RNA sequence: UACCCGCAGAAGAAGCACCGGCUAACUCCGGCCAGCAGCCCGGUAAUACGGAGGGUGCAAGCGUUAAUCGGAAUUACUGGGCGUAAAGCGCACGCAGGCGGUUUGUUAAGUCAGAUGUGAAAUCCCCGGGCUCAACCUGGGAACUGCAUCUGAUACUGG
RNA sequence: UUAGCUAGUAGGUGGGGUAACGGCUCACCUAGGCGACGAUCCCUAGCUGGUCUGAGAGGAUGACCAGCCACACUGGAACU
């Protein structure tokens, strides 16, 4: 019972001897809403087939996120090719302050309160890749506590 | 001279005076030395409309500061009520 | 830039140049029609754009567009111009229809306030 | 030339951690030993020893958990080109408290939360997350 | 116990007066770098006791000329 | 400063009953509720994110009969208050005087409740208050004036409200034609088909 | 005068912009002309011109223009770059300037801590109060992130 | 795309002058003083609490209200 969200549909084209060959690419994201989120990207000669391929690729290749009561553990920075992403944990009641692709990722991921901002290029594919890379690199107090070989009294 | 008087603040038709110690040459709502209370002339008698400090007022009167007629009446009524 | 290079020469904020310099930070400017004529658009488009040249009260002489269908504007006509360019290179101002020499576009029923047309009473 | 040996120590730690080095060695110094003490008591390095008398050589034993780097990030904040001093009410917290900020207060080199509990500010040496 | 300053003497060509440069360490209001700033003061030096380079302790007084409002208290280090 | 035009058009556009009619019938018997207004009402186009946010804000506004300036000020005060912005907004919306008078049972619709309030027929703590946006505080007593207790409007409204559900924060006596505002309603007491976070995202963009 | 009371009768009181995408809102009718355009339509079935019907958004207002900041991380201190997109001086020596290996002692200038004085009132923010509500007025507090002085700390920078 | 500026100019002694210190003024003597941390020159401009915007840092701004300054047809001057 995971939530699936179509982020962007784009029409690309390859040229051949006869003319242009138009195909469609769809970027989606799925997530169970409590710390697991994955994005899929499918190209197809039609829009529904592209969305189906994106959903199948997104249902696999899902990552785990260490949430903290529905928000981030700490401010994180995600970077892909052109997009640089900043996410920050907020208090209860603020919502998701983020761009379209960031909103989709953080909403299907299970994040409820976050202050986010996208720098550089706002390309949807690179934005969702940067968001996923920033969320999977976010660690919890138990992780750092066990990695430091000392109790979790820092929490 | 130095005088203790009222500065008519508030809105239209609803005045609110601030008992200020000011050099008598300045404007009414202009430069003053010290605010020693207030006076709300349209108070509902349910709340307080006369909270002018008598300690600093007496200290300034002891230094030659003059008391305006309205402030003198206010001091008299504050002493009578309290 | 190195912090020392900024200490010696700070950041120079890029200055923005106005797109309607003849108004001189005024919403409208009055001027007299020096020459009323028509112009052909640029490339893709093809028409005969109604335009006029007007010497403003501050001495500036600019070309101003005359929107709407049909206008009774001759030389020496004292009109009111406002910002707003025509994408007709060179023209950077619009003539306010219904402003002290430019009559409103007749037979307007929609978007009348943009062309100075009184409301048709039933 | 060598104008910042503390940033050099941080860079040696970072490069030895990225290269999966077991231990890193460097010329020793009092401030380097104090920062290494702060790192060891916080659990970012295993151990450290200073060898040599006329040219002391500091050797830090790097730490790994799952074949992964224990020190994810280590940055120099106050540097010779720009010194950063903070008061006790504006001491920074790294990783929203999960990381440490090595602060040099008048009572020695300590972490940011230790300087906060001691009611002290000072020079922000580095961030270790 | 009196509020005073301290600087080095950069000129003593004038009679009964010296020019003391008070150097201060100020953080830049924007970029946070600690920059040096120099405050040159015309100081009254009776007896012509101070030479160039002396680290002197000065204090403020009433105006003694068009540009002199500070006077000498004592010399700490003497041009060597 | 008021909406006077067709009422069922709003509920048809929102796709949901907005209680803009008294309740002598079902809305299905007075209009095509499942069809949007106008010549192109049969079509349903895919709404954007801004479309959904705007439509939810308009649904709440048309429910409470609040124009845009007052609703913007309501959101400003809710974001100023401490706590979650959405329930603060809905509580500020429910605290209005005409809303309470309607919920109290003295109005068949919020329009006739607003007419009762504005026409100086409603009292708060014995003081005739004729402001529809008057924020009603806890423990306040709301009653019909002696002169307006003779109107059949209030009787029909009382009956129509008895055939409705009873709010938990209102202690009303139909005989004395008076009621008491006990407390502000919590988020769980209002309708569950109102997404306050949509309005928060619309007004915070 | 505020406010209150009585009378009569829905009676005296709704407009503006928009509907190709960005951006909520679609159909009919009249030829790259007339025209629209904030950035990317019209050459004879134009949701983009003009009119009508319908709808959308605001509402005693609604739009356009002018102006500032934001978005613009697009002067990047927070917070950018320079092989090929704009950007490494043709190369070097070198004064001023910037920075500077390591240990000890000393100073306490930078730095840090505490206290005092000051930082006008209004304004901003918080809890209340009075105007039938609000705007508005107002009590108290917080704040005014600053400067100076005095007393200490000595890890780091400086002498 | 303004680099040199300054002769009462910088300081000292003495006389005068002011309510008051002071080249404020005068006589004489010394030869200095300012400046690359931007002197001099040129253009623009009342300053502040504050206002608008911004998450903040900042950017823009200085109408109303309050404090300070300057002016009173233009230039000069003193009297009470």
């Amino acid at each position: 019972e995971l939530q699936e969200k179509l982020i962007a549909v784009n029409r690309v084209s390859k040229t051949v001897k006869g003319g242009r060959i138009f195909s469609f690419t769809a970027l989606t994201v799925v997530g169970d809403g409590n710390g697991r989120v994955g994005f899929g990207y499918g190209k197809a000669r039609e829009v529904p087939a592209a969305i189906q391929k994106a959903m199948e690729k997104a249902r696999r290749n899902m990552i785990n996120v260490a949430l903290n009561n529905g928000t981030l553990q700490h401010p994180v920075k995600g970077v892909h090719t052109g997009s640089r992403v900043f996410m920050q944990p907020a208090s209860e009641g603020t919502g998701i302050i983020a761009g379209g692709a960031m909103r989709a990722v953080l909403e299907v991921a299970g994040v409820h309160n976050v202050l986010a901002k996208a720098y550089g290029s706002t390309n949807p594919i690179n934005v969702v890749r940067a968001t996923i890379d920033g969320l999977e690199n976010m660690n919890s107090p138990e992780m750092v506590a066990a990695k430091r070989g000392k109790s979790v009294e820092e929490i | 001279m130095v005088t203790i008087r009222l500065a008519r603040h508030g809105a239209k038709k609803r005045p609110f005076y601030q008992v200020v110690v000011a050099d008598s040459r300045n404007a009414r709502n202009g430069r003053f030395i010290e605010r020693v209370g207030f006076f709300n002339p349209i108070a509902s008698e349910k709340e307080e409309g006369t909270r002018l400090d008598l300690d600093r007022i007496a200290h300034w009167v002891g230094q030659g500061a003059t008391i305006s007629d309205r402030v003198a009446a206010l001091i008299k009524e504050v002493n009578k009520a309290a | 830039a190195t912090v020392n290079q900024l200490v010696r020469k700070p950041r120079a904020r890029k200055v923005a140049k106005s797109n309607v310099p003849a108004l001189e930070a005024c919403p409208q400017k009055r001027g007299v029609c020096t020459r009323v004529y028509t112009t052909t658009p640029k490339k893709p488009n093809s028409a005969l754009r109604k335009v006029c040249r007007v010497r403003l009260t501050n001495g500036f002489e600019v070309t101003s567009y005359i929107g709407g269908e049909g206008h009774n504007l001759q030389e020496h006509s004292v009109i009111l111009i406002r910002g707003g360019r025509v994408k007709l290179p060179g023209v950077r101002y619009h003539t306010v229809r219904g402003a002290l020499d430019c009559s409103g576009v007749k037979d307007r029923k929609q978007a009348r306030s943009k062309y100075g047309v009184k409301r048709p009473k039933a | 030339s060598m104008q910042d040996p503390i940033a050099d120590m941080l860079t040696r730690i970072r490069n030895g951690q990225a290269a999966n080095k077991a231990a890193v060695t460097m010329p020793s110094s009092k401030l380097k030993v104090a920062i290494a003490n702060v790192l060891k008591e916080e659990g970012f390095i295993e151990d450290f020893k200073v060898e040599g008398d006329t040219k002391p050589e500091l050797e830090l034993t790097l730490k790994y958990f799952q074949g992964k780097a224990v020190v994810e990030s280590i940055q120099r904040v106050s540097r010779p080109g720009l010194r950063i001093y903070k008061r006790k009410d504006e001491l920074p917290k790294v990783m929203a408290g999960l990381g440490i900020a090595v602060v040099s207060t008048s009572k020695g080199v300590m972490t940011d939360r230790a300087a906060r509990q001691a009611g002290l500010g000072g020079e922000i040496i580095c961030y270790v997350a | 116990k009196i509020r005073t300053l301290q600087g080095r003497v950069v000129s003593d060509k004038m009679e009964k007066s010296i020019v003391v440069a008070i150097e201060r360490f100020v953080k830049h209001p924007i970029y946070g770098k600690f920059i040096k700033r120099t405050t040159k003061l015309h100081v009254h030096d009776e007896n012509n006791e101070c030479g160039i380079g002396d680290v002197v302790e000065i204090r403020e007084c009433r105006p003694l000329s068009k540009t002199k409002s500070w006077t000498l208290v004592r010399v700490v280090e003497k041009a060597v | 400063a008021r909406y006077l035009g067709p009422k069922l058009k709003l509920s048809r556009r929102e796709g949901t009953d907005l209680f803009l009619k008294s309740g002598v019938r079902a809305i299905d018997t007075k209009c095509k509720i499942e069809q949007a207004p106008g010549q192109h009402g049969a079509r349903k186009p895919r709404l954007s994110d801004y479309g959904v946010q705007l439509r939810e804000k308009q649904k709440v506004r048309r429910i409470y009969g609040v124009l845009e300036r007052q609703f913007r000020n309501y959101y400003k005060e809710a974001a100023r208050l401490k706590g979650n912005t959405g329930e603060n907004l809905l509580a500020l919306l429910e605290g209005r005087l005409d809303n309470v008078v309607y919920r109290m049972g003295f109005g068949a619709t919020r329009a006739e409740a607003r007419q009762l309030v504005s026409h100086k027929a409603i009292m708060v703590n014995g003081r005739v208050v004729n402001i529809a946006s008057y924020q009603v505080s806890p423990n306040d007593v709301v009653s019909i004036r002696e002169k307006a207790k003779k109107q059949s409007r209030v009787k029909a409204a009382l009956e129509l409200a008895e055939q409705r559900e009873k709010p938990t924060w209102l202690e009303v006596d139909a005989g004395k034609m008076e009621g008491t505002f006990k407390r502000k309603p919590e988020r769980s007491d209002l309708s569950a088909d109102i997404n306050e976070h949509l309005i928060v995202e619309l007004y915070s963009k």
